[PDB]
């Protein structure tokens, strides 16, 4: 288990260290929210990919996975949301934001889903 | 009535020399509403195109999607190959479970 987590949390790729929660536990059946936080004062675009199969899940503004449960919004200015609606203990896992950003950041977050 | 397949011949690997432009070619039949995009598959994996949309680094990554005879073939362009840019190369198809086809890049020095 602290193998996996480290292994998910290794594969950040950041000039600026990542400012938000990068290890979420929740219980089975309630929603998840996963953080990405951009630049402030530029329009990037950042796409979230499952780890465990490399599933792109979204990309810009729209959803690209065809699970309904996950949905990308604008928290604030400068942070972006993964929403899963409601998660189950297969979502468990590594999960990564890419920026398009010059440095071409990646955040890496782990989620683990707790049995209900 | 068949869901998305990637048609042979897709993602083919290759040997290309420092410089070189390379192509990866992704042919999807019955795409239907489904997307397709293009990651590296280092790690962590970077995506590349999803959908008719470059990522990033436009003068590095050009797609030319639903070309060819039938209109289902999606290219995918390295430019000016570098040693940086070898490793493993996907087409993914947002399928559920995903369809994938990976092929691998190797580039030689002169
Ligand atoms: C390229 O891929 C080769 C085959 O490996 C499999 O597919 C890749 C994409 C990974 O998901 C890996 O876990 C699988 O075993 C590898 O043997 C080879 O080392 C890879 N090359 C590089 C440069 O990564
Ligand atoms: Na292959």
């Amino acid at each position: 288990a602290s193998e996996e987590v480290m292994a998910c949390l290794r594969q950040e790729r950041s000039r600026v260290e990542n400012p938000s929660q990068t290890i979420v536990n929740v219980v089975a059946e309630n929603p998840a929210y996963l953080h990405c936080s951009v630049p402030p004062d530029a329009e990037h675009e950042i796409a979230w990919t499952r780890v465990s199969d490399g599933a792109l899940l979204t990309a810009g503004n729209r959803t690209f996975t065809r699970d309904p449960r996950w949905q990308v919004s604008k928290k604030s200015a400068n942070i972006w949301v993964l929403n899963l609606r409601r998660a189950e203990q297969q979502d468990s896992g590594c999960y990564l934001c890419e920026i398009n950003d010059k440095h071409n950041t990646v955040y890496a977050v782990y989620l683990k889903v707790l049995e209900p | 009535g068949a869901p998305p397949t990637i048609q042979q011949p897709s993602m083919s690997s290759a040997v290309a020399l420092l410089g070189q432009d390379v192509d990866f070619t992704c042919i999807v039949n019955d795409l239907g509403s489904h997307m397709v995009a293009f990651v590296k598959a280092d790690s962590p994996p970077r995506l590349l195109s999803f959908d008719e949309k470059v990522f990033r680094r436009r003068n590095k990554y050009e797609l030319k999607p639903r070309i060819g005879d039938l209109h289902n073939e999606w290219v995918l362009t390295i430019k000016n190959v570098q040693e940086s840019d070898r490793g493993n190369y996907s087409c993914q198809i947002n399928t559920e479970p995903i369809t994938l086809s990976t092929g691998e890049l190797d580039v030689k020095v002169p």
